[PDB]
């Protein structure tokens, strides 16, 4: 309510760094995480 | 999910006394290499760190997102990741068999 | 050196006699290893969702 313009800077800052912190960029940290995973490596038999 | 946990390891004692030493060097190889994957057994037990989610829903003005992650979390509960090459060792254990009985036989002989 | 080649023959035999022991420990090589990547995904899943938090 009838914020100022600098308080307006500081919410964007403050959002802007946590988005970059937490990597929302990538994904949507609201929702579940979107696991990419892969199969485990499993050596040789030999050496 | 079974199996092998870390206790886990078979009797190193027989195993050195039976290799031929710098003969079989490659058991020296093979045993630090098997150290190497306890290492990483060493790491990440069975079960993960526990969180309390009690406290993120009472810090968090909504706590609704809480219990989404929480009911997801529970949901996505995958298990074990399947053996790949179980059937090449067991495949060489019968080779190994054969090889055991000729050489049986033959320092018997 | 009929006696000591005797316990040499009993050595060998002996020895192939721990190969199974050998296959057995490289079972659970391999299920460690199984094990330590699927367990620091389990701890991964279990970080990333106090990321989230």
């Amino acid at each position: 309510l009838e914020a100022s313009t600098e308080i307006q800077r500081e919410l964007d800052a403050e959002l802007d760094k946590l988005k970059k912190m937490y990597g929302g960029d990538t994904a949507d940290l609201s929702k579940f995480p979107s696991f990419h995973f892969e199969d485990p490596v499993v050596d040789p038999i030999n050496m | 999910a079974s199996k092998r946990i870390a206790r886990s390891s078979i009797d190193w004692a027989k195993m050195a006394e039976s290799v031929p030493e710098s003969q079989k060097a490659m058991y020296n190889q093979f045993k630090a290499k098997s150290d190497g994957y306890i290492r990483k057994a060493l790491s990440y037990p069975e079960q993960p760190s526990p969180i309390n989610w009690e406290h993120y829903r009472k810090s968090l003005t909504n706590p609704a997102m809480v219990d989404a992650f929480k009911k997801q979390y529970e949901a996505l509960k995958v298990p074990y990741p399947e053996d790949k090459v179980s059937s090449q060792i067991d495949a060489q254990e019968a080779e190994a068999k054969k090889e055991i009985t000729k050489f049986i036989q033959e320092s018997r002989g | 050196g009929f006696e000591e080649a005797i316990t040499l023959e009993e050595r060998a035999q002996k020895s192939a006699e721990a190969q199974i022991m050998l296959f057995q420990a490289k079972r659970e090589n391999v299920q460690f290893q199984l094990e330590a990547a699927y367990r620091a995904r389990l701890h991964h899943v279990n970080n990333e969702i106090k990321k989230r938090l």
